[PDB]
């Protein structure tokens, strides 16, 4: 699911999924 | 950054792990 473009609430939400426990940081403008 | 890579590209498990803290 993650090979695809992925852009606002669907980024998010493949970060939430991969990254499980450990979280995530989203960053668009860096 | 984030966006060039997954959103206006085609993104990967690769590149999103590197955004797992």
């Amino acid at each position: 699911f993650v090979n695809q473009h992925l852009c606002g609430s669907h980024l998010v939400e493949a970060l939430y999924l991969v990254c499980g426990e450990r979280g995530f940081f989203y960053t668009p403008k860096t | 950054g984030i966006v060039e890579q997954c959103c206006t590209s085609i993104c990967s498990l690769y590149q999103l792990e590197n955004y797992c803290n």
